[PDB]
RNA sequence: UUAACCAUUGUAGGCCUAAAAGCAGCCACCAAUAAAGAAAGCGUUCAAGCUCAACAUAAAAUCAAAAUUCCAUAAUUUA
């Protein structure tokens, strides 16, 4: 990892950086995710594995960095902007250029999101029983997860 | 409206590559064209000493950029920034 | 900024064609052609010479000029006035292998697009492709008697052709 | 109308008792 | 300019032509006859690549 | 316009849909399978024999970088080092590694990285081509070998004197 | 550098002489209700318009396939040929002729010395104005089309269908089934065609 | 911002984005070509 | 396939076109260049002129089941 100072003269110090632990449990795994056998096996509650893959201020870190493959980086993106509206990334909040501050409106919890609270319109004429509109929990994305239920999941409530 | 552009760098030794990517960026016929004020210069050498870019400015500010560890883009970024003063 | 023209030196001011490009960005075409007539005197007159005028930011003149070009002489050495208003199949030029080195050898002489090649062998192709781009077919070489039949073809196809002319000249009439 | 499990389930135990009601009928 | 069978088989019309100066082979090789290991062969083939990416690039 | 189905067919329908078969493993997750004989275009035996070539007819070979310099201005560079004799050779680098990974040149390797040009000659007129380095200034030289001496370019100028 | 292959070479293909569509003339249920069992084959062209439903082509769709089609083609490299008959049934409010056309039947065909990427975007404009669902299908294409159709047959992990149920009259299904759909197999009803179902 | 049923870029500047809910293509050189679902 | 970069020259090439030079018109459709269409879309008093393909270096990898006043409450995993 190295990070720019700059004094103009400005130079880019390299430093050592934290070793991932050794011998994975599936080796010959493409992505870091099979590596390890977590395919169908986390979701937005895990933050200790969706963390690695994330900025200091919340934004993904690119794929040819992370060497996920696409199936797995959508994922890891749609379940961290899901950890994110949920408030389990408390430290990798967005900077605040100069004279801003937070909004100070009160938090609404909420947890399963999809959408982004701001564009999603309410459903003032929800429907009789076979017209309903559904509101949709969780993400597409995570249709292939491993699922312990007799039914599938219920993602339209 | 910059007044003169200098990079040095060690050729035969292996080493940062986006030193040599800028100085090709810098020695552009359209960039030399545009920044006419500046000759652009390109000297190597043989020690051991890191790549180093000198950017002199009419008014007296020198910008030193080594490739080092900079990337060709964020050399290139400082600069843009640094020339709009 | 370099400004192109195929102008021949016999006449100086083409005009329209030119004068008010080299207008636009504003000369005095009259001193364009005089320094034209100046390398029109040194050259034969009435035979096209590629230009390679520079105007600079100080709107002054910087007149380059080369060799007579390969497709005017051509036409030339064929003998064709206009060239043939086909050229698919319509020859009009029957050209020796004699004629085309000579005259590539000549075209190999100026420097402003690099005619430099050492090898007769770019120079003579180049040529044979502008005889392609025209109404013209190089012949290895030919006998007068082939010539003389063909000039006879020629005549006759020509004289079916201004046929033809007369059958667009009366449809334009009737148009 | 989608088709609700149970009633995909159903039809399907019924027709693989009829399905062994073909191979008794066999011999 | 010139217009006589004797002259024009005899005499070099372009050699010289100012004022001092008085008057003194097969098809382009088919990708077949082009060698495929020649370059002649690979930059006509280039070329052929140029004319089928602008047939398609016509419509996009 | 589509007319409602009996539910009894509608259950019908429902039970005999395609179900299609489902592997253990994603096939991109397993180790990829390996890559048949590839087959070299006559583009990289060809150039190989002229990287060949070059190497057999010159004797000495330096290394200069590319200056993206617009061409009607390399052509002035090609005219005036042809009218030295001095020649300029350009050759992709990648098919380049292999001879020079196993070659009498061997150390050159990081000086044939990226966009560069070749010094190729018959002659050792080496403190000429500083003189042609001069004519135009911003371009630089990298190395390379001379009358088949590898050598640096600081090492070339006290060799050129 | 970049790696290339030969051109592909259309060098045998012949252009007809008629090679713009001709013209059609105006005036000389079950009709599709099922799966075609005519101009289903490409013949002389590689690249034609394929019918995804059932539905009837009145003289009106034809001016626009032919003015449409006629305009872009190349008369040097490109022909085009007509696989359905001219306008024939009756219509009363005799008002109008309409041409039938059944599920799987190649409206109209083209040919000559170009890609089916040339040819992808007019034809699937063309198409998408026809009264039924259509598409653009190449030799290759209706070819995988095919294909793809066996190969989920075979490896369907279903051990239900709807052939087997229907023909053995299990369930007592037949009660609710017409005596057509023993043939069709549930691929269709109506006049609409079920790709996915098999 | 003219509202269409479906989309397409119109030139080579036009790019699309997501923004409230729906997709835009905005042309920087030609803000005829900005358009919205 | 679509991610960096570049675009020279035979020739303003035959043609009614004032003039049309890749890109009004129609014509065939080869040369040099390590690398570039006798041109693919732009622009056109006409041209110069904007790029795509040329060369070099550059990373990835088929479709998806309107008008009285919203209207059960709710819910993604325990075999
Ligand atoms: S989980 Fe194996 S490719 Fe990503
Ligand atoms: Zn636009």
């Amino acid at each position: 990892l190295r990070e720019v100072v700059k004094i103009t003269v400005i130079e880019g110090r390299i430093t050592e950086t934290p070793k991932a632990t050794p011998d994975p449990p599936n080796p010959s795994g493409q992505c870091p995710i099979c590596r390890w056998n977590l395919k169908h096996k986390y979701t937005y509650e895990d933050v200790l594995l969706l963390s690695q893959f994330i900025r200091p201020y919340g934004g993904m870190l690119p794929r040819r960095v992370t060497g996920l493959c696409r199936e797995e980086h959508r994922k890891i993106e749609e379940c961290v902007k899901m950890a994110h509206r949920a408030g389990l990334l408390p430290n990798h909040r967005p900077q605040l250029p100069e004279g801003c501050l937070p909004k100070d409106k009160p938090k609404l919890n909420r947890y399963l999101t999809r959408w982004a609270p701001k564009s999603v319109k309410p459903i003032y004429k929800k429907g009789h029983r076979w017209n309903k509109v559904g509101m949709a929990v969780g993400s597409p994305l995570l249709k292939d997860n491993v699922c312990y239920s007799r039914r599938p999941l219920k993602m339209m409530h | 409206p910059v007044k003169l552009v200098r990079v040095q760098f060690c050729p035969f030794e292996k080493n940062v590559e986006s030193t040599r990517t800028f100085l090709q960026t810098v020695s552009s016929e359209k960039v030399r064209a545009t920044n006419l004020n500046c000759s652009v210069i390109a000297d190597v050498r043989h020690d051991g000493s890191e790549p180093c870019v000198d950017v002199l400015f009419g008014d007296g500010y020198r910008l030193i950029m080594r490739g080092a560890h900079l990337t060709t883009q964020e050399m290139l970024s400082a600069l843009a920034s640094h020339i709009r003063d | 900024g370099v400004i192109r023209s195929i102008v021949r030196a016999g006449q100086a001011i083409p005009g329209p064609p030119l004068g008010p490009i080299l207008g636009q960005r504003g000369v005095s075409i009259n001193q364009f052609c005089k320094e034209f007539n100046e390398k029109t005197k040194d050259i034969k007159e009435g035979i096209p010479l590629p230009t390679k005028i520079f105007i600079k930011p100080d709107r002054t003149f910087e007149l380059k000029i080369g060799q007579p070009t390969v497709s005017y002489f051509l036409k030339a050495a064929a003998g064709i006035e206009k060239g043939a208003r086909h050229t698919g199949k319509e020859v009009a030029g029957l050209v020796s292998l004699k004629h085309v080195y000579e005259i590539a050898c000549v075209k190999a002489k100026d420097d402003a697009f690099a005619m430099q090649d050492v090898p007769l062998s770019s120079v003579v192709r180049s040529i044979i492709g502008s005889a392609r781009s025209l109404g013209i077919r190089v012949v290895k070489d030919l006998s007068a008697e082939e010539l003389e039949a063909f000039q006879k073809e020629r005549a006759v196809f020509l004289a079916a052709q201004k046929e033809a002319d007369l059958a667009a000249q009366a449809e334009a009439a009737k148009k | 109308r989608t088709v609700s499990f149970q009633a995909k389930e159903s039809m399907i135990r019924r027709l693989e008792v009829e399905a062994e009601n073909h191979y008794w009928l066999s011999m | 300019v010139c217009t006589d069978p004797t002259q024009l088989t005899t005499h070099a019309m372009g050699v010289n032509i100012y004022k001092e100066g008085q008057d003194v082979l097969g098809p382009p090789k088919k990708l077949e006859e082009l060698e495929p290991e020649s370059r002649e062969y690979w930059r006509l083939l280039r070329k052929q690549n140029i004319w089928r990416h602008n047939r398609l690039s016509k419509n996009k | 316009h589509w007319r409602v189905m009996h539910f009894q067919r509608q259950k019908l329908m429902a039970i005999t849909e395609y179900i299609p078969p489902k592997p253990a493993i994603n096939p991109r997750c397993l180790p990829p399978p390996p890559k048949p004989p590839k087959e070299e275009s006559g583009l990289v035996r060809l150039l190989r024999q002229d990287i060949v070539a070059v190497f057999r007819d010159n004797r000495m070979i330096a290394v200069c970088q590319n200056v993206a310099l617009s061409a009607e201005d390399k052509l002035l560079l090609r005219h005036q080092l042809r009218k030295h004799k001095i020649f300029i050779k350009v050759f992709p680098s990648q098919v380049l590694k292999p001879f020079l990974e196993n070659s009498k040149y061997r150390n050159l390797l990081p000086l044939f990285v990226g966009h560069n040009l070749l010094l190729v000659s018959e002659e050792p007129k080496v403190k000429e081509m500083v003189r042609v380095l001069k004519s135009v200034p911003f371009l630089p030289l990298l190395g390379g070998c001379v009358d088949d001496t590898i050598l640096s370019r600081q090492g070339l100028v006290d060799y050129a004197k | 550098l970049k790696t290339l292959l030969p051109v592909p070479t259309f060098e045998n293909v012949s252009i007809p002489e008629r090679s713009k569509l001709k013209f059609v003339e105006r005036v000389p249920l079950k009709d599709i209700r099922g799966p075609s069992t005519e101009a289903t084959d490409f013949t002389e062209g590689n690249f034609a318009i394929l019918a995804l439903g059932g539905g009837y082509l009145h003289w009106g769709h034809f001016e626009m396939m032919r003015l449409t089609i006629n305009r872009f083609m190349d008369p040097k490299n490109m022909f085009a040929i007509w696989r359905v008959p001219a306008p024939f049934k009756p219509i009363t409010r005799i008002d109008h002729y309409v041409t039938p056309v059944k599920t799987g039947c190649l409206v109209v065909e083209m040919g000559g010395r170009c890609e089916f990427e040339e040819v992808k975007g007019i034809l699937n404009q063309v198409a998408h104005k026809l009264p039924f669902p259509a598409k653009a299908v190449s030799r290759k294409t209706l070819e995988r089309m095919h294909q793809n159709q066996r190969e989920r047959e075979l490896n369907n992990q279903n051990p239900w269908t709807f052939e087997h149920i229907a023909t053995a009259n299990m369930f007592g299904i037949r009660k609710f089934l017409s005596p057509y759909d023993l043939t069709q197999k549930g691929r269709y009803w109506g006049k609409f065609y079920m790709p996915k179902r098999v | 911002f003219k509202t269409k049923g479906v989309i397409k870029k119109r030139c080579k500047d036009c790019y699309k984005v997501k923004r409230r809910g729906r997709w835009f293509i905005l042309c920087k050189t030609n803000p005829k070509h900005k358009q919205r679902q």
